[PDB]
This record gives C-alpha cells, structure tokens and sequence, in this order.
C-alpha cells in the first residue's frame, strides 16, 4: 500500500508540474517572433577539405583561437588540423581504436579522447620533449564515455553510457562529483558559457541541468519521442538545442521551463547527429542521418540553407568561437571548412 | 605490282543497296556503341568511393571511343569508289584504328592480370606507369602503319594501298605484332581467369570437407559456382571470337604476298573490320556485368 | 633535454675534421637542426641547416661546398664534416634544436660548445654597450634591411641572450612572445624595420651580450650584440 | 609553394611527413582480419577464445594471417548505440550453447534461454548494418548434448519438432532452425560448425571461413560476383 | 529492498523540482529576440561580409 501510495503522490506531483508549465505560457515562440525579417537563404562553400582520416570520423572540436582542430577517427587517430593551411600539427596514435569523443583544451594545452574502453585518456600537447604523451587516463565508468568536456581548468565532466556524469579531477585524477538520475544512456553534454551549469541528454528522451559546484539536477525537460543525441547552448546561456532520433530538434529554455520550438520536415525521416548554434543564435546547424546538414533558422521554422557535400553519415559538427567557419565531420573520412 | 585495296569496292553487283545496308549497319554500330560506351564511362565514374579496378576499365572504355570515332570516315569512303580524300587521311585513319585496337587488347590483358592477382594475394584482410607504358608500346608498334601507306593509282583509281620499301620486314613486323598483340594477350588472360577459377574450387573443397554446408545451403553455393564459371567463360571466349578475325585477315593478306592468287574478296575486308567496330559496343557490356 | 658536442681541438688548415653531437633528452627524429658558429670577435653567424625528414638542407653564402651536414635518427647523433679548413674558420660551435608548426618555439634549446682552433638581409645593433641602472628600465633597439613583417602576419625577429661563460638561451620569439623558463619582465616591440626590447627590473643574471636574429628566410642573420654589464 | 615563409615551408614539410606516417600505418591496418565476437550468457565464447572494462581486443596468428577479435560480451549498455561501430569486420563468430534446451533464465524460468539466443541471432544477422557480414556459427559443447539428449526429449523445447531423439538428426534440426533466420540468404552466408570442449580444429575453420569471405568480397568488388 | 529508497529519492527529487520559481514564455522570448538583434552584425555566417576579413578565401 505505500509503494502505491507513494506512485500516486509522484504521479500528482508530476501533474502539478505539467500544470505549472502550461500556466507560465502565454505565447509561444512562434507568435511574438512572427514579423521579423527573414534570414533569406543562407549559401556556404567549401572552403577547405581536410584529408588524412582513414576510416568514420566519430569526433571533433574547434580550438579557441578559432584556428586549430581536433579530430578523432576509428583508424586509432587524432589529429591536430590548421584550418588556415590545411597543415597537420600533430598525429597522437590512441592507445584504442574505439574512439567516440574528443576534446581540446580551452587553453590550448590539452586533449581528451574516450570511447568504448571505459577511460578517458588526456594527452599533453605542449611538453619540452616535442612529443605528445598521456597525461593521465581517468578509469571508473562502466559504460562507454559518449562525452568530455573541459572546464574552465584542470578539470574535465564526461558522461558515459552507464546512466551516470562525473566531474573529474585531473590533477588527481578521481571523480570530485557523481551525477546520477538519468534512466538511459547519456548521448551528448553541453557547457554553459559561463561554465557554471551544464546540460546532458540521454537515451531516456530526456535531458537534465545540472549544477557542477552542488552536484545535484536543478531541471529536467522532456517533449521528446526517442534517443536524444545532440545537445547544445544558446550564446547567452539561456536555452536548449536538442537533436533526436525522430528527425526532430527542440529548443527548451532554463527559465521559462518550457519547450519552445520544434525544428522538424516532412521530408526528413532520418535522425539527428549534431547540433550547433551560430555566434549569434540566429542560425541553428544540425547535422542529419541524410547525407547532408541542415541550417535552420532559429525564432522561426523554415529552413534556411543545406550543405550536402558529403556522401555518408554526417557525424559531428563545429562553429568557431570567433564566428567565421562551420567544420563538418562525416564517416567519409573528411572535414568540410564551410563558410 | 597488284596492289590490294583496302577500302574500295567496285559496286559491279549491286546498284548501290550493298552502300545502304553497309551504312545502316555502320551508323547503327556508331549509335549504340556511341550511347552505350558513355553511359557505362559514367557510371563507372560515379562508384569512384573506393577502388576495385576502376581505373584499366576507363582506358577501355575510351579506346572503344576511338575505335567509333574513327569510324565514320570508313563510312563515307564506302560511297566513294576511290580514295576521294586527302592523301593525309590515310595516315592518320589506319594509325589510330591500329592504336586503338592494340591497346583494347592490351587493357583487357591487364584487366585480367589485375584481378588474378587481386585475388591471388588476398587485397583486403604501379597503374600510371602501366598505363602510360600500354599507350607507349602501341603507338610505337602500329608506327608502320602510318608511313608506309601511299596513295597511289591503280586502274584509275586511287586506291590508298600499303607497300613496303623494306620487303624482308613485311613478314617480320606482322610477325611481330601478332604475336605479341594478340598471342600474349590471350594467354594471359587464359592462365589469369584459370587461376581465378582454380582458387574458387579449391576453397571451396577445403569448406566441404569440414561440413561448413548443410544441405539446402550446398544447392545455392552450386547455383554460384556455375555462375561464376559461366562469366569467366564467357570473358575468355568473347576475345577469342571478336579480335580473332581481324587478326587471321592480316595473315591472309600478307600470305597474299606469296599466293598470286585472289584469297581475299573485294568487300571480304570491309566486312571483317565491320565486325570488329561491334567489340567496341560489346565491351561496355562483359565488363560491367551486374550493373 | 641535453646536446652533447664534441670534435673540437687544434688542427692544420688544410686538413679535416669531423663534429659530432649527441642528443640525450628528446625525440631528436623530429627536430630540425642547426649550426651556430661563433668566433672570438663576439659576431654569432649561422652556418647550416637540416630538416626533419633529413631533406631541404641550406647553407650560408660563404662556407657553401666545403662542409657537409647529416643526422643519424637510430643513433640520435648529428655530424658536421668540415674540409679545407681556412684560417677565419676558428669559432665555437652550437648545435641548435628546432621545430617548425603552428606556434612552436624554433630555436627553444641551444647546445654546449665546442672549442676549434686552426694552427642578404643585415641585422644591425644600435650600440655595443649601454650602461645599466636597476632602477630604470633597460631599453635595447635593433634595425633591419628591410620588413620582417610577412603577409600572414608573422613578424619573424627572435631575441637571445648570452650570458659570460654560457650559452645563448632564447626571450622573445617573433617579437611578441615569450619563451619557457623565461621572466615575464621582457617583452618585445617594434614595427617593420625597427624593433626593440624592454627589460623592467635588470638583475645580477640579466647581464651579457643581447643578439637579434631574423627567420624570414635563409641564410639567416645575426646582430652585433648589445653589451650589457 | 613560392610565397611561403621559411617557417611555413617547413610547416608544410611537417604536414608532409605525418600524411606519411598515416598512410604506412593505414597500409599496414588494412592488412589485418577483424572478427567482432557474440555469444550469449555461458554460451561459451570463454572456451573458445581460450582454444584460439568495455571491449576486449585479442591478437593471434595463423599461417601469416593476423586476427584481432573484439569482444563485446561485458558491456551491458544499449547496442543501437554502439553496434554500429563494427559495421566493416570481416566476419562474425556466433556462439551457442547446444546443451541450453534444458536449462533456463535465472531471471525468468521460462522459453528456456535458447529461445534467447535465437532472439539475439535473428536481431544480429537482420540488422542494417551487417547486412554484408558474413557468421561463423559455433555450436558449443556438443558432447555433453549427447548425454542430455539421451534422457530429455527435444521437444522440451520445440513443439513442433517431430523426429526421433538422436543426436545426428536433432543436431541438425537446431542448425537448420538457427539457419532458417536468415532474410538475405544471397547477400551473406552462415558457415556452421560442431564444436567440442576439446577440439583443435576451430581456428583452421576459422581460417578457411574467413579466406572464403574474403575471396567472396573480392570477386564482389572486381565485379565478377 | 533498496526500490523504495529510490522512489523516496524520486519524489524527493520531483518535490525540489516543484519549488523553482518560472517566469512567463514571453519574458524569454523577448530576451531572445534583443540577443539575437544585438548580435546581428557581428555574425559571419548570418550575414556574408566581403572577402576583406575573410580568413579562408
Ligand atoms: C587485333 C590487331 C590490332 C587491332 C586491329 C584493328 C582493326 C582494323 C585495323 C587493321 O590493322 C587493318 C589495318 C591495315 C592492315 C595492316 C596489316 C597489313 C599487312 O602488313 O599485311
């Protein structure tokens, strides 16, 4: 009788939760936002093409001074890419093939790799040897790591496939905090600009804020159907981007707690991989199972612009920090410098 | 003396319908070589995501190309009686027939070498410099069919002929061009596609013996062993077939040198040639198979 | 992060000679390296160059054909032959560590020295001695041929300094940033043709002979060297 | 190539080296068979690894052919997520237990685990991703079979089965109903094999299955097949 | 044993959940809305500015 109780007392407070959310909207999104201009079309050209992958590119991520790369290939490779000159700066072997995830520093020293070996492996990239070595491999998931990302300094959150994210400690190299509540594998993690706050989507269509310095989920959205793969911020900090398996993207908000939008076609049946805003949060890029990207514009609905240049599975997306060049991962081995 | 034509027919038996069903079969050869030859280049060009022979495939697809753009200068001439054309034609349309042909046959031999060997020493689990070397020998070797062609009249008639100043090399040069052209081409391919098939039906052995095949499962291995042998079959012979005549009339004819007599019919070689202008189509076709 | 060198010694002109240097401390397959010849007059001068893959080597447009330079990556050891060996050939030799990507430290590391005795753009100083004031800050000039300033920004002047007794260790690379191991006290400026470096709080350490030296291309050109004591 | 730097040519040079290195370690990775593992609770994967924390790699050789076989049996986590990254092995290793038409689920007493099995081999061979890999089907422990056969029907676990209960013949009823899953019966191929606790030919069979995939994928490519 | 200590911790979770105070869609909206107009001329890819300050042309 009181596990029945106390199923009906979590099913009524979730109702009071589902009746607050609809008593704090008033409008949606799609009717204050209904007479500014339009974005137009949006054409990109390829740049530059980034070859020297020899097998599916699972990972990437721009540095920031908006110039370097990293990429993370299923051939046992990471590389460092100028984008400027289409150089390779450095070529770090991984110590598994099974790579999934890869980070650069936001100094510039470090990069992370995790994948189906359970550890994320940090290698330095400026040593007085001239080589690049590991610097610590942190070990005590027990599902495959789907995410890393470093902090502010000498501190890295990864969320992995056993339902659970851990703030790490590199210096040490044990996890300073759990974070546990999710019901399904975790996909995909986002850093606030601040980098107070952080957000992590998993498999249980949901996705959940939590707080780095408390440790515990402060809000949980859902809305969505199936696996949710792509998570990202809004510029200033305040809102969501979330890709999901259903063709889907849907823009939650901190604040309002509340879904806004829903970016989807009708002629799109395949699921989302990446997802990215522009500097500005004007133009939402989301990378899809069709072979291409889509560039939605935000604060409305239509499509804004395609960038098909690829021939297969589009896995991973990128937006420097300045601005200026949007790098495309696909499982053909190559990065596209679209701009 | 005799001087034998080449591309010339007196027209004494028909008024003129022997020219129609020459041209017609001509212009339809053209066409579908023509339409076939390029959809096949495009197409073979379009699956250029990874390798597998993709390369030696498009020489041939081009040389066919030559050989059905080389045709319609044959195809005007059968409506004159003579040598109507400038006496600069005639080294330059035989050359690049020759040229075209040599190395057809010399890209089907390194196809075949290609994919044994592919086979042979497992690919998964040299080209440039081989395509330039077949281009190179070719037109070195067909080099004596453009000088040595003069036009001369013979009653008048000018009947753009062949001649040879040096008359020991007129049985040495064809010698030499049909046994290696079309001797060493063939054997190749023959010992290639062999080896193919000797590696299929010895792995196949090896399983058999170790019960890897149940039954209603061994009944559909030997509905693709046949296959298998039925278009590795049909590779070997269709060279045998369409490059054998133009090659025994080259024979014929020099052994016309000795002969004095008429082996060779007025139109017997237009024919011939008319044949082989179809290995330009037909090819487009064995060699993209399950496409 | 060790470079070892030895060969020196007195040797007839006419003969030759052979130096070798042993690196011991890093991944040496991966470093270009240098010569750096200097002869008791205080004039540093480059002398050679070979890459990292054991190509495109370059030489200086004076000594060109006469000396040979090769590394040997198993054994991690670099030689110099030397033949004919002229009477304004005696200097101290450094072998010099290098590495060339997107924002590395070329000339990072510098070797021990080697005693031997026999029996184009301009770098120009300003002065060859300044007095010193710890008080005050310290300010050296030096001028250029023409700009060092490339079209992708880069700004290819390099600072060194050379203590009594010592080697030469790297400031200031590119003329706006700083090397590792160095005091945050110096810093670099300049525009085009003419740079200087300023020292905030001159120290018992900081004293010695202060050289610029230009990368914009080969053959590469020190300066006079500003005597600070 | 001619307004570039001093520093920029020898950038570019780096650039040139390491493509270097990544083709001579990519020539020498193509040279290498990769066999994803499978297999079931105590289907036996342990014996026959033995005989020949996440993913498991293991190296072995046989006849200048180097093997590397991943196995993925102690990550319990969602294989939508993950499958995918072994879509390009060359060939499968299924294991089954013969002796599980008795035994039954700890977590649940009934359809006595091999209907289990059967559900993770039909969700394997039909998946989209291995839609051109071929299995190499490994029935285990089939002495002790014999003996169990002897004392409990067959039928315990198939219904539908009609046939005496001899080991010869119930042996391939269980191979063709594991066999009969397969949808594409053009496109892949299952290479079956009895297997013992003791038996020392399953690496050599492994070794001619895999040759023969590997020969199959050439022809495949050449477009001779 | 250990399921009702996590519905406990469930409705514990649930119950700080429902004490997070929320302000109205249109507040948000609108905050998006000036963000992204303050930010409209200092976006590359939103607006394509001439090839002077394009570093990859
Ligand atoms: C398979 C062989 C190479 C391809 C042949 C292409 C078909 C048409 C071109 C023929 O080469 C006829 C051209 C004149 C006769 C030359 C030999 C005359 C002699 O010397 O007896």
């Amino acid at each position: 009788s009181e596990l029945d109780q106390l199923r009906q007392e979590a099913e009524q407070l979730k109702n009071q939760i589902r009746d607050a959310r609809k008593a704090c909207a008033d409008a949606t999104l799609s009717q204050i936002t209904n007479n500014i201009d339009p974005v137009g079309r949006i054409q990109m050209r390829t740049r530059r093409t980034l070859r020297g992958h020899l097998a599916k590119i699972y990972a990437m991520h721009w540095g920031t001074d908006s110039r370097l790369l990293v990429s993370a290939s299923q051939d046992g490779k990471l590389i460092i890419w100028d984008s400027y000159t289409t150089n390779k700066v450095h070529a770090i072997p991984l110590r598994s093939s099974w790579v999934m995830t890869c980070a650069y520093a936001p100094s510039g020293n470090y990069v992370a790799c995790g994948g189906l070996d359970n550890i994320c492996s940090i290698y330095n990239l400026k040593t007085r040897e001239g080589n690049v070595r590991v610097s610590r491999e942190l070990a005590g998931h027990t599902g495959y790591l789907s995410c890393c990302r470093f902090l502010d300094d000498n501190q890295i959150v990864t969320s992995s496939g056993d339902t659970t994210c851990a703030l790490w400690d590199i210096e040490t190299g044990q996890q300073t905090t759990t974070f546990t509540g999710h019901t399904g594998d975790v996909m995909s993690l986002s850093l606030a600009p601040d980098t107070r706050l952080f957000v992590s989507g998993a498999c249980d269509a949901s996705a959940k804020l939590w707080d780095v310095r408390e440790g515990m989920c402060r809000q949980t959205f859902t809305g969505h159907e199936s696996d949710i793969n792509a998570i990202c911020f809004f510029p200033n900090g305040n809102a969501f981007a979330t890709g999901s398996d259903d063709a889907t993207c849907r823009l939650f908000d901190l604040r309002a707690d509340q879904e806004l939008m829903t970016y989807s076609h009708d002629n799109i049946i395949c699921g989302i991989t990446s997802v990215s805003f522009s500097k500005s949060g004007r133009l939402l890029l989301a990378g899809y199972d069709d072979f291409n990207c889509n560039v939605w514009d935000a604060l409305k609905a239509d499509r804004a612009g395609v960038l098909a240049g690829h021939d297969n599975r589009v896995s991973c997306l990128g937006v420097t920090d300045d601005g200026m060049a949007v790098a495309t991962g696909s499982w053909d081995s190559f990065l596209k410098i679209w701009n | 003396r005799t001087r034998f034509p080449f591309f010339s027919d007196v027209k004494g038996d028909h008024r003129l319908v022997l020219a129609a069903v020459e041209t017609t079969v001509l212009v339809l050869i053209f066409a579908v070589s023509l339409l076939g030859n390029v959809c096949a280049l495009v197409l073979v060009a379009r699956r250029r995501r990874r390798g597998a022979t993709a390369c030696l495939v498009l020489n041939l697809f081009c040389a066919d190309l030559l050989f059905i753009s080389a045709i319609p200068l044959v195809l005007a001439v059968r409506w004159t009686e003579a040598w109507l054309l400038g006496p600069v034609a005639c080294h330059l349309l035989f050359y690049v027939m020759t040229l075209s042909g040599s190395v057809t046959i010399l890209t089907l031999a390194a196809v075949s070498l290609e994919r044994m060997v592919c086979i042979v020493h497992l690919q998964r689990g040299a080209r440039a410099v081989l395509l330039a070397l077949i281009w190179g020998y070719s037109a070195v070797a067909a080099l004596p069919l453009c000088v040595f062609f003069r036009v001369v009249p013979q009653r008048e008639i000018s009947i753009c002929t062949l001649i040879w100043p040096t008359i020991p090399g007129e049985i040495s040069w064809d010698v030499s061009f049909v046994t290696l052209n079309f001797l060493v081409p063939g054997l190749v391919i023959v010992i290639s596609y062999s080896k193919i098939l000797q590696i299929t039906k010895a792995s196949r052995k090896r399983l058999t013996v170790s019960l890897a095949y149940s039954e209603s499962h061994q009944i559909r291995v030997s509905q693709q062993d046949f296959r298998l042998f039925r278009t590795l079959f049909l590779l070997m012979v269709s060279f045998f077939i369409m490059w054998s005549p133009i090659i025994i009339t080259i024979l014929l004819i020099l052994i016309q040198n000795f002969k004095q007599d008429l082996v060779i019919w007025p139109s017997l070689f237009f024919w011939v040639v008319a044949f082989t202008f179809a290995n330009s189509a037909l090819n487009p076709i064995l060699y993209n198979m399950t496409l | 992060v060790q470079l070892v060198e030895s060969g020196g010694g007195l040797v007839q002109p006419g003969g030759s000679r052979k130096l070798s240097c042993s690196a011991s401390g890093f991944a040496f397959s991966s470093f270009g390296m240098h010569w750096v010849r200097q002869a008791p007059e205080k004039g540093l001068e480059w002398v050679a160059y070979i890459s990292s893959g054991s190509g495109t080597i370059y030489y200086a447009d004076t000594v060109k054909g006469r000396f040979t330079i090769s590394r040997d990556d198993p054994k991690n050891t670099l030689f110099l032959q030397m033949t004919s060996l002229r009477s304004e050939d005696t200097a101290m030799y450094y072998c010099v560590r290098s590495i060339y990507y997107y924002g590395s430290s070329p000339f990072d590391f510098w070797g021990q020295g080697t005693t031997l005795t026999v029996s184009d753009i301009v770098m120009t100083q300003a002065t060859s001695s300044v007095p010193v004031t710890p008080g005050e800050s310290v300010s050296i000039s030096c001028r250029s041929s023409k700009s060092l300033l490339h079209s992708n920004g880069n700004t290819y002047l390099y600072w060194f300094l050379q203590r009594p007794g010592q080697s030469p260790q790297l400031l200031i690379y590119r003329m706006s940033n700083l090397a590792s191991g160095v005091p945050d006290r110096f810093s670099g400026s300049g525009s085009g043709t003419a740079f200087t470096l300023t020292i905030s709080r001159l120290e018992a350490e900081d004293v010695g002979v202060y050289y610029c030296m230009q990368h914009l291309e080969y053959p590469l050109t020190f300066g006079a060297g500003t005597k600070l004591e | 190539g001619c307004t570039l730097s001093a520093e920029d040519k020898a950038a570019v040079e780096r650039s040139k080296m390491i493509d270097r290195n990544l083709r001579e370690d990519g020539e020498k990775a193509a040279r290498e068979v990769k066999l994803l593992l499978l297999g079931a609770g105590e289907s036996g994967k342990s014996t026959i690894v033995k005989q020949m924390t996440g993913i498991v790699e293991t190296h072995f050789t046989f006849k200048d052919l180097h093997f590397k076989m991943f196995d993925v049996g102690g990550q319990r986590s969602e294989r939508k997520k993950w499958i995918h990254c072994f879509e390009g092995v060359t060939a499968i290793i299924f294991c089954v237990a013969l002796s599980d038409y008795d035994l039954v689920l700890a977590e649940d007493e009934e359809m006595n685990r091999m209907h289990e099995s059967m559900k993770l081999f039909d969700s394997i061979c039909n998946n989209k991703w291995f839609t051109d890999t071929s299995i190499i089907l490994f029935l285990n422990k089939k002495d002790l079979f014999e003996e169990k056969i002897k004392k409990s029907p067959l039928t315990i676990c198939y219904p539908e089965y009609a046939g005496s209960n001899t080991y010869e013949e119930a042996a391939a009823y269980i191979q063709c109903q594991f066999e009969d899953l397969n949808k594409r019966k053009d496109t892949k191929e299952i290479y079956t094999h009895f297997t013992c606790a003791t038996d020392t030919k399953n690496v050599q069979f492994v070794f001619d299955a895999v040759t023969d995939v590997i020969i199959k994928n050439n022809l495949k490519d050449c477009g001779l097949f | 044993t250990a399921s009702i200590a996590q519905a406990r911790k469930l409705v514990e979770q649930l119950k700080m959940e429902a004490n997070i105070d929320r302000i109205k869609v249109s507040k948000a909206a609108a905050d998006l809305m000036a963000y992204c107009e303050a930010h409209a001329k200092e976006d590359p890819l939103l607006t394509p500015v001439p090839a002077s300050e394009n570093p990859f042309r």
